[PDB]
């Protein structure tokens, strides 16, 4: 019952910034850890940040730390990742993921459709 | 008139 | 040309289990082989080339073997991402593909529940008669759809459409529609869909007469 | 870092030509051989062309030699595919798709597969002109029902091309809804219906509307679904 809309991707230089944008209907993200994960042509989907309940922290991927940041505004059932100091390795499918347990074992069981982020020229 | 000979470069 | 043969059209299995699938060349094909995994809505990605090698970024438990004219991939333990179709391809002579595996999550056995809706009179007004039978939320996939008029079995003149597996629960549905002229259609009184399914102990029809809707 | 792009799909009247596109970037594009793949609605993959590094040599799959031309203009990282003279059996998401090119430092070489795919575009070839949907109820009643849960539904028929998408209740209504892949009729328009399950015991109370949109005809329609007494 609950669909997650992403939206914020795009073409970008080498060195620059953008930001993604997850945007939840019908629950209340509030309560919820809020996770980014991203999927490069023929790889697997690999883990990039997490946004837990608000005072619970962020954690992060050894491969995005000091360049990415998650945040929240849960007055808009919306989560972010703020993508600083791009590289092409970066190039892949974005997606964001409702942690369904309270608890925080990631069960992942709504996703966002893909946001395509392109780091090139 | 060989379609399976390499594309590539090497 | 060489043609690629792929067994079992459909594998169900769970995750955590070996998953095995056989591709075999109508001629020897050498080691000129791939193995390719799609998903719905989404280009193919390349497995393993060159029969055992695996590509880039593709995890240690997809493994290939074979040469000749058999061939194997083997998933080590399923993991949910590997739900999905699996193709074989050669390029020793040309560039041919096999037919393709599905790889379907197995659950439990789920009967469908039948439902049959008569045409509209709005559609009727306008010169033909769908007439739709839904089979909803059964596993497996096989089960067999037959329309009666008057108590006499169609053929031709319906076709049917399938969900792909449900994200929550891994059944499918099933819509057959039934196709008539209205001319045709004021020409009987009842109209029925019958259902079989390995759930079903008997068929189930659902079936209405005309006008008494 | 790898990515192919591909654009220039749509709809094509048979006889006509389309040119489709496919933008690399990631990798050095003109070292590589790249070939086209085709995958018609429901069906496999089929090898379409191939085209080498440097532009010099070309193959085709028999069905298209004649009709199909390959091109690559590499100063421009872009990889084309012209097709003249389509016939309805062209139909397909046609994918650009770079030569594996693989070495070590063995000397080994390999090439031959796909081991990076564009997103694919999709070729509708049809004489069908656009035509928005007639929408019909699915009305439920006693041979609608099973337990204590009844189905309804809309019919959408007789469309082209696709998509048509259908919500319930100006989305309200979201949990039990099937809606179905589309078939092809012999006319070559499009027909696709949408269930959804309900308590019996709401027939009464609730109304049902069905809402349809098909963007490439404009149409927009709110259908109210309503019980029968078969």
């Amino acid at each position: 019952x609950v669909q997650l809309x992403x939206s914020g991707g795009g073409x970008v230089q080498x060195g620059x910034s953008l930001x993604l944008s997850c945007x939840a209907x019908x629950x209340x993200x509030x309560x919820x850890x809020x996770x980014w994960x991203r999927q490069x042509p023929g790889x697997x989907r690999e883990x990039v940040x997490x946004x837990x309940x608000x005072x619970x922290x962020x954690x992060x991927x050894d491969s995005x730390x000091g360049r990415f940041t998650x945040s929240x505004d849960x007055x808009x059932x919306x989560x972010x990742l703020q993508x600083x100091x791009l590289x092409x390795x970066d190039x892949a499918x974005y997606y964001c993921x409702x942690x369904x347990x309270x608890x925080x074992x990631x069960x992942x069981x709504x996703w966002g459709x893909g946001t395509x982020v392109t780091v090139s020229s | 008139v060989d379609p399976n000979a390499n594309p590539n470069v090497d | 040309e060489i043609v690629l043969t792929q067994s079992p059209a459909t594998l169900s299995l769970s995750p955590g289990e070996r998953a095995t699938l056989s591709c075999r060349a109508s001629q020897s094909v050498s080691s000129y082989l791939a193995w390719y995994q799609q998903k719905p809505g989404q280009a193919p990605r390349l497995l393993i080339f060159d029969a055992s090698i695996r590509a880039t970024g593709i995890p240690a438990r997809f493994s290939g073997s074979g040469s000749g004219t058999d061939f194997t991939l083997t998933i080590s333990s399923l993991e949910p991402e590997d739900f999905a179709v699996y193709y074989c391809q050669q390029r020793s002579n040309w560039y041919t593909f096999g037919q393709g595996t599905k790889l379907e999550i197995k659950r439990t056995v789920a009967a469908p529940s039948v439902f049959i809706f008569p045409p509209s009179d709005e559609q009727l007004k306008s010169g033909t008669a769908s007439v739709v039978c839904l089979l909803n939320n059964f596993y497996p996939r096989e089960a067999k759809v037959q329309w009666k008029v008057d108590n006499a079995l169609q053929s031709g003149n319906s076709q049917e459409s399938v969900t792909e597996q449900d994200s929550k629960d891994s059944t499918y549905s099933l819509s057959s529609t039934l196709t008539l002229s209205k001319a045709d259609y004021e020409k009987h009184k009842v109209y029925a869909c019958e259902v079989t399914h390995q759930g079903l102990s008997s068929p189930v029809t659902k079936s209405f007469n005309r006008g008494e809707c | 870092q790898v990515q192919l792009v591909e654009s220039g799909g749509g709809v094509v009247q048979p006889g006509r030509s389309l040119r489709l596109s496919c933008a690399a970037s990631g990798f050095t594009f003109s070292i590589y051989g790249m070939h086209w793949v085709r995958q018609a609605p429901g069906k496999g993959l089929e090898w379409v062309a191939l085209i080498w590094y440097d532009g010099t040599n070309k193959y085709y799959t028999d069905s298209v030699k004649g009709r199909f031309t390959i091109s690559r203009d590499n100063s421009k990282n872009t990889l084309f595919l012209q097709m003249n003279s389509v016939r309805a059996e062209d139909t397909a998401v046609y994918y650009c798709a770079r030569d594996a090119h693989y070495s070590d430092s063995s000397g080994y070489s390999s090439w031959g597969y796909f081991d990076y795919w564009g997103q694919g575009s999709l070729v509708t070839v049809s004489s069908a002109s656009t035509k928005g949907p007639s929408v019909f109820p699915l009305a439920p009643s006693s041979k609608s029902t099973s337990g204590g849960t009844a189905a309804l539904g809309c019919l959408v028929k007789d469309y082209f091309p696709e998509p048509v998408t259908v919500s319930w209740n100006s989305g309200a209504l979201t949990s039990g809804v099937h809606t179905f892949p589309a078939v092809l009729q012999s006319s070559g328009l499009y027909s696709l219906s949408s269930v959804v399950t309900v308590p019996s015991s709401s027939l009464g109370t609730q109304t049902y509307i069905c809402n349809v949109n098909h963007k490439p005809s404009n149409t927009k329609v709110d259908k109210k679904v309503e019980p029968k007494s078969c």
